[PDB]
């Protein structure tokens, strides 16, 4: 959902905001890489002959094959602003915003830029040993730190504010640290340009004027730029952001040249295998994948051994399981974690199994699970004999009349998020203490 | 005429007894039983109770392994 | 450490358990070895090329610590070195292979680890001169060191002979180990039993190994070999007799399985009967040939505080006779106080204990060492598993749902007898219905086990099915086999703690718990070895059933899993039965009545 969270913050900006984000080449281009391959056929389409078209005539192109996707992506069209349906004439005069349309024809046509693509100085230096290094560095000391091992160079303060703030390594002040949302895990869990779109997400959420359209198009041209060339140090909010993200290890600055590293082609872009972990049912860890990020991820919810130059052993033990249970970790997450590290033999001999059973019956008489259980299952049955309660405290009530308060004021609360428990039968259903706004007057009238 | 506040959490029979047991050895906590899966309890000692039934699971299980 | 070796942030928690200090050398590819300095486990890669020709190695200079499917784990110990240089492996060459085979270089705490597991190999002999142990040595340079420990009382000298067996735990701790490896063609006194087999008879590679095990010189080494059930253990214990070729007896603390010994023994031996004799609680009646057997028991030596004169004749006969090879038979009860007398009253020039678990209660297996011995070769259940030696079975736990008056009742009940409360929850009665229901319906033999023979009786009699437990008459016991084995239309039966063993029973297929003691591990791995002796190992589609139904919400839960751990470490993981399919699909639940479980609450509470 993560080009659908940014399509989803671009319908909250308001349309004028957005036509001023339409406003400039670069963004019009990372908004035309964003849209699905049907939208972008449909703005390239209508970008060289300004007429505008009814909406029946997209209909008659449109095979019913893809119409959903055809809707999804009209919808989205127009709820970014960037589509003009207007039943001009009784029929829907369609038509593409026309600054990005401007902008789009030209950076294809490679005309007025106005450097969007980048404020040059070209003064270009080395990016392994330089830029991806202190990348590395840097990248490394802030994993680290959001691992929870001790590390000397911290975040920056507006960073470590923005874990303060938001419920991402919730920093406990009552104890004293950072600490490991469930949110922290699912952080944790994502891929590294979601990492990198959860970070900008909070920190575009916390910040304020610092301009809003200075945050959307700045960003936009440093996803659009390239690596290892210096550029002209632009706006005064872009230029403060640029050093507040210079802090976080993204481009190698000397204080107007700047040197944006790989994390920018990254953001632009993504990019018995690495992290292939072997199973076992004696719960003894085999990994293809060795870290010292690697032995601090595993370290959290795993008894580990030895490190080896690929192999990593250790023990699973239902303390470790349970240590991560208490930390807040879902056991989903867990799961999850489990799957992204699954290794090629097991899932060769599942594969076969699978077939082999499909071929007979598709129920087997026993419960789903088709990596194999026994490592699984163990840790699956523990995990669920987690949580496996529920608690309410608060307000209740008990022996109705009849069934006259479960129908519409449980059916339509249920619409609206304001009771605990739902139990028209027992003639008892709890509710929140917080929502009790409208629960208790068509109860009482 | 009965509508009173209390704490009340869907349970099971095995520990709806263990309740039962934490009246017994500290008695008049525990307030009212509904059925096996609803039971009322104080809701100043929910949290007392809360963490003496992390010690029952302790005593049930123990999971030496060293 | 010989490294530098800045830690990782992480390192911490590896508590001098880092070892990547020790660098990775190129050959890290073909060899498999990692070595672990402090502890000494050792890695064994199983997709690695020279694996299966290190693993005998491994097993021969360390201990096995377990074997799964991909990474084994094994353990260097004082034990297995003793044992290869026993064998004869000297320390240099093992180096250099193990440095050979090993991706890293070796650490130097398990190089003079190895160093100092360096014995005098050959230097003292125990010669038992016609019942009389002669303690030489092979050097008058032995009788400087030994004669530094005063314990005691080419040179020997008088020993209480009982207190060889503490002096050699003795000579344990000051290093200068005795060693048992028997010239029975230079002891020319003993009178050889010259018997032999037939050609029909086929030694497995296992066995074979096992037999050079003891056979590296030629010369009886004395030790130690467990074997899994059903394995022909008897036939190999047979070979081993028929190549020794001397006056041997077999014990075993039993009457049936002694007697179907002496049948098997008879049966594929070419020994007569003329030279075998049998000594029990019922017939005590030798054979006078000069050289031959007396299958036995322990029972005839572990009591000698009430017998007959009949016995007593009998047992000064066999002491006056001089014996050459022993066999100690489920050698795990042993230790105790009235059973490890044998091993005092009983001199022969070879010893050799066996037993289907060398595991016990406690660490008296280590009694071993200053009692029968090393271990000379042991077998693999997943190797035997998969080679169709022994069977593929799949384990399953059933958690019976504790209800809740039972429970109730399980909380105010004393710790003793909260056992056979929570055992007789209905729910458990239900359970078992539709399973033997469903696996007859299958046609499957079914077998029951129950620590409290009263318990059994109550299952087998509400089931109206016949029972066995410890204190029963004998005719109606054989009745009630002759029915199982020989009617087909009789096929459940319900065993019990004399059940588990004694009998030889390779026709059991599906296997069911209820009770046990606890800590049995031991017992419970004798319960399981009835299915492990499945002879349908070798066609697609077997796969033997063991279940275990265990009231959930109890301690019982930490009982079973700390029983069936033993199991599990020999590769028999348990799977998940709690909510099944068809629990309703059966008509009748067995005190589904709330008030019938209430009347058997209350009869289980008069009892009570
Ligand atoms: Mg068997």
């Amino acid at each position: 959902s993560l080009k659908h969270s940014v399509t989803q913050y671009l319908e909250e900006i308001p349309q004028q905001v957005q036509n001023r984000l339409y406003t400039s080449p670069a963004t019009c281009l990372a908004i035309y890489r964003i849209l699905p391959p049907l939208a972008k056929f449909f703005i390239m389409a209508m970008v060289f002959n300004e007429n505008e078209v009814p909406l029946l005539d997209l209909d008659k192109w449109v095979n019913s094959n893809g119409k959903l996707q055809f809707q999804n992506a009209i919808k989205s069209m127009k709820s970014l602003h960037l589509l003009i349906p207007n039943k001009s004439s009784g029929t829907l005069m369609i038509n593409l915003n026309p600054t990005f349309k401007i902008s789009l024809r030209n950076a294809l046509t490679g005309g007025e830029v106005q450097n969007s693509f980048g404020v040059v100085v070209e003064e270009n230096v080395v990016s392994l040993d330089l830029l991806d290094e202190y990348s590395a560095n840097k990248w490394e000391t802030i994993l680290h730190f959001m691992v929870g091992t001790p590390l000397a160079k911290i975040p920056s303060e507006k960073v470590l504010n923005l874990l303060k703030h938001s419920k991402l390594m919730e920093e406990v002040n009552s104890t004293g640290e950072f600490k490991i949302t469930n949110e922290g895990f699912q952080f944790l869990l994502q891929e590294i340009n979601s990492q990198l779109w959860t970070l900008l997400l909070q920190y575009l959420k916390m910040i304020e004027t610092m301009d809003l359209v200075d945050v959307l198009h700045f960003i936009f041209m440093l996803g659009a730029l390239e690596v290892g060339k210096a550029y002209k140090i632009l706006s005064e909010t872009q230029r403060i952001m640029l050093q507040d993200m210079r802090d976080y290890g993204l481009v190698f600055q000397k204080h107007s040249i700047f040197y944006p590293t790989k994390l920018a082609l990254m953001l632009t872009s993504d990019t018995i295998p690495d992290g292939s972990l072997i199973v076992e049912t004696n719960f003894k860890i085999y990994s293809y994948s060795n870290s010292p990020l690697q032995i601090a991820v595993l370290s959290l919810f795993v008894h580990l051994k030895a490190r080896f130059v690929n192999m990593v052993l250790g023990q699973i033990t239902r303390e470790s399981i349970r240590r991560a249970l208490t930390n807040g970790i879902t056991a989903d997450q867990i799961i999850a974690y489990l799957e992204t590290h699954a290794h090629p033999q097991m899932r060769r001999l599942a594969e076969e199994k699978l077939e082999k059973k499909l071929e007979l019956d598709p129920n087997c008489k026993e419960p789903l699970q088709v990596l194999p259980p026994t490592v699984v299952d163990q840790i699956r049955l523990w995990q669920l004999e987690l949580d496996r309660v529920i608690t309410y405290e608060g307000s209740l009530y008990s022996d109705f009349e009849t069934s006259q308060e479960y129908n519409l004021l449980s059916k339509y609360a249920q619409d609206i998020g304001v009771l605990l428990w739902k139990d028209d039968k027992k003639k008892k259903f709890f509710i929140s203490k917080e929502g009790n706004s409208q629960v208790l007057d068509f109860a009482k009238r | 005429a009965r509508a009173r506040k209390g704490a009340l959490v869907q349970c099971d029979p095995s520990i709806k007894a263990l309740i039962l047991q934490i009246d017994a050895k500290m008695s008049d906590i525990v307030l009212e039983e509904l059925d096996d899966t609803h039971l009322l309890v104080n809701p100043s000692k929910v949290e007392f109770v809360k963490h003496e039934l992390n010690r029952l699971l302790s005593k049930n299980i123990y999971n030496p392994m060293d | 450490i010989p490294a530098d070796f800045v830690p990782d942030s992480v390192s911490g928690m590896f508590r001098s358990h880092d070892f990547s200090y020790l660098r990775l050398r190129p050959d890290h590819a073909s060899r498999p070895l990692w070595i672990s300095p402090s502890d000494g486990r050792i890695i064994l890669e199983s997709f690695s090329p020279l694996a299966e020709q290190a693993q005998d190695f491994l097993v021969t200079i360390a201990e096995p610590i377990s074997r799964p499917s991909h990474i084994h784990e094994y353990k260097i110990t004082a034990y297995s070195l003793y044992a290869a240089v026993s064998v004869g492996l000297e320390t240099d060459d093992i180096i250099s292979v193990l440095d050979r085979l090993s991706k890293v270089p070796v650490a130097e705490s398990i190089i003079n680890f190895i160093k100092g597991a360096t014995i005098s190999y050959g230097k003292v002999k125990l010669v038992i001169k016609h019942n009389r142990y002669f303690v030489e040595t092979t050097q008058a340079d032995i009788l400087q060191m030994l004669l530094n420990d005063s314990v005691i009382g080419v040179h020997s000298f008088e020993i209480a002979n009982e207190s060889v067996e503490v002096v050699k735990k003795r000579c344990q701790e000051i290093d200068y180990p005795v060693l048992e490896e028997y010239d029975f063609r230079n002891d020319h006194r003993n009178p050889d039993l010259d018997i032999d087999l037939k050609p029909s008879t086929q030694i497995r590679p296992y066995q074979e190994k096992s037999l050079s095990k003891m056979f590296g010189n030629g010369r009886a080494r004395s030790g130690i070999i467990v074997l899994p059930c059903g394995a022909g253990k008897t036939l190999v214990g047979i070979t081993a007799a028929c190549t020794i070729k001397k006056s041997v007896i077999v014990l075993c603390t039993s009457s049936v399985s002694v007697m179907q010994w002496r049948q098997q023994f008879l049966q594929w031996c070419t020994l007569q009967p003329e030279n075998c004799a049998v000594f029990t609680s019922d017939n005590k009646e030798m054979f006078q040939t000069e050289s031959g057997l007396v299958v036995s028991t322990y029972s005839m030596v572990a009591n000698t505080r009430n017998r007959s004169h009949d016995s007593q004749k009998v047992m000064d006969f066999l002491t006056g006779r001089e014996w050459g090879f022993i066999i100690l038979d489920e050698v795990h009860v042993v230790p105790a106080a009235m059973f490890r007398r044998v091993v005092s009253t009983i001199a022969a020039h070879a010893k050799l204990g066996l037993t289907a678990t060398l595991v016990r209660e406690d660490d008296k297996i280590g009694d071993l060492n200053f009692l029968i011995g090393p271990k000379l070769y042991e077998a693999n259940w997943m190797e035997l598993s998969q080679k169709g030696h022994i069977a593929n079975v799949q384990c399953a736990e059933v958690w019976c749902p504790m209800t809740a008056e039972f429970y109730q009742e399980y909380l105010r009940e004393t710790a003793r007898k909260r056992m056979l409360l929570y055992i007789m929850n209905p729910t458990k009665f239900q359970a078992c219905q539709f399973l033997i229901q469903y696996h007859e319906r299958r046609g499957d033999k079914i077998i029951v086990f129950s620590d409290n023979v009263y318990a059994l009786q109550e299952y087998a009699l509400k089931m109206g099915k016949p029972f066995i437990y410890g204190s029963t008459p004998q005719q109606e016991r054989m009745n009630i086999l002759q029915n199982f084995q020989y009617n087909d239309q009789i096929n459940t039966i319900f065993l019990s703690k004399v059940g588990d063993t004694s009998i030889d029973l390779p026709e059991a297929t599906c296997l069911i718990q209820i009770s046990s003691h606890y800590g049995s591990r031991r017992q419970e791995a004798q319960r399981l070895g009835r299915i492990l002796r499945a002879k349908r190992r070798n066609d697609e589609g077997f796969n033997a059933f063991f279940y275990s139904l265990v009231s959930k919400d109890t301690q019982e839960m930490y009982y079973s899993t700390k029983r069936q751990a033993f199991l599990v470490d020999q590769g028999y993981a348990f799977k998940v039965i709690t909510h099944l399919h068809g629990m309703e699909n059966i008509p009748n639940l067995a005190y589904a009545s709330p008030r019938e479980r209430r009347e058997l609450l209350q009869e289980v509470l008069l009892k009570n």
